């Protein structure tokens, strides 16, 4: 199974530079290219530059050209994206994408990796319980959840159960506070008959921040 | 650089419908390849070298087209086909994608189900109080929520937030927070959520007593 | 099998 995976979100200031790997497994690292494509807000997707690693070299779009690096290391079959310089504009998700073949198109694509260019500081969030309770049920089905408060930069991960409960499950975009923090709430629901036996976890995961938070969210007493 | 133009910029239609995007090139190009983007995911490969569906995509999807002008067609839209649709070039250098095409899916009324959530003790041992409103799968996303404290309407004090339209049954969920310091929270008794949607024959009100 | 900028072939 091919597999890119990237490197974790990161928060830096303007004029700084920042690095993104993006791990590969599942096929010959070297017989591929590794490309480089952006989403920011303002536009779709960009193309940024890409690698053949039996080149020695790398392309860059124009745009680009001086400000970034890609490289990569054929021994651990990574490929990375140094940026340079970084100004607002930057601030967007880096995608790593596989070259296979020229008449098909970029076929396996890295997970993403959300680079947020600021002058303020990183924070952690605090994580509460949305508990369930006779206040949040609806036809024999009880909503519960996780409120994600007072973080910076985004992003925020909410799994429930590492992943073992999806369904029924909204992690909420998040809202920007006054005070220039993000909240965000994830919920799910689930039978109000087995509140008592199930365990639900939320598994909160700001990168940013270095900040794990697990939280049992148990029926309110 | 080969400028990529989509149109429209986003399109709605229901399940089952036939919907078109087309793809235009500010210059020839030998083919064109098309992407699918769901919210908070990558994009994937749909359609290779401007005829190809990409490998498992369904046989809903064609593309079409040759030089300059691109079409790609959703025979009978789906549920799961929300999603961003980007084409692609890769005959001249800069790479070029573009713009993006969001479908999204209009279906029949569902009414939003409330659920409410007091502040949790954590919280208030910290000096704030968050009150929860959930509207849980509702169609259309057009709802309004008010905040009443002792039956006063509140304004200025609350943020909401809208989910992407669900994959399986194309409904929205909004999450509204209404937030206080514990000493303004501790002044009042009832906290209630009012919901007013199109499938609500009249407003549903969620409402608990602090402290109960 | 043409790799996409570099062109280079691979059996």
């Amino acid at each position: 199974e091919v597999q890119l995976v990237q490197s974790g979100a990161e928060v830096k200031k303007p004029g700084a530079s920042v690095k993104v790997s993006c791990k590969a497994s599942g096929y010959k690292f070297t017989d591929s290219e590794m490309h480089w494509v952006r989403q920011a807000p303002g536009q779709g997707l960009e193309w940024i530059g890409g690698v053949d690693p039996e080149t020695e070299g790398a392309a860059y779009n124009q745009k680009f050209k001086g400000r970034a690096t890609i490289t990569r290391d054929t021994s651990t079959s990574t490929a990375y994206l140094e940026l340079s310089s970084l100004r607002s504009e930057d601030t967007a998700v880096y995608y790593c994408t596989r070259g296979y073949d020229y008449d098909y198109a970029l076929d396996y694509w890295g997970q993403g990796t959300l680079v947020t260019v600021s002058s303020a500081s990183t924070k952690g969030p605090s994580v509460f319980p949305l508990a369930p309770s006779s206040k949040s049920t609806s036809g024999g089905t009880a909503a519960l959840g996780c409120l994600v408060k007072d973080y910076f930069p985004e992003p925020v991960t909410v799994s429930w159960n590492s992943g073992a409960l999806t369904s029924g499950v909204h992690t909420f975009p998040a809202v920007l506070q006054s005070s220039g923090l993000y909240s965000l709430s994830s919920v799910v629901t689930v039978p109000s008959s087995s509140l008592g036996t199930q365990t639900y976890i939320c598994n909160v995961n700001h990168k940013p921040s270095n900040t794990k938070v697990d939280k049992k969210v148990e029926p309110k007493s | 650089d080969i400028q990529m133009t989509q149109s429209p910029s986003s399109l709605s239609a229901s399940v089952g419908d036939r919907v078109t995007i087309t793809c235009r090139a500010s210059s020839s190009v030998e083919f064109i390849h098309w992407y699918q983007q769901k919210p908070g995911k990558a994009p994937k490969p749909l359609i290779s070298a401007t005829s190809n569906l990409a490998s498992g995509v369904p046989s809903r999807f064609s593309g079409s087209g040759s030089g300059t002008d691109f079409t790609l067609t959703i025979s009978s839209l789906q549920p799961e086909d929300f999603a961003t649709y980007y084409c692609q070039q890769w005959s001249s250098a800069p790479w070029t994608f573009g713009q993006g095409t969001k479908v999204e899916i209009k279906r029949t009324v569902a009414a939003p189900s409330v659920f409410i959530f007091p502040p949790s003790d954590e919280q208030l041992k910290s000096g704030t109080a968050s009150v929860v409103c959930l509207l849980n799968n509702f169609y259309p996303r057009e709802a309004k929520v008010q905040w009443k404290v002792d039956n006063a309407l509140q304004s200025g004090n609350s943020q909401e937030s809208v989910t992407e339209q669900d994959s399986k049954d194309s409904t929205y969920s909004l999450s509204s927070t209404l937030t206080l310091s514990k000493a303004d929270y501790e002044k009042h008794k009832v906290y209630a959520c009012e919901v007013t949607h199109q499938g609500l024959s009249s407003p549903v009100t969620k409402s608990f007593n602090r402290g109960e | 099998r043409k790799l996409p900028f570099s062109k280079r072939e691979v059996p």
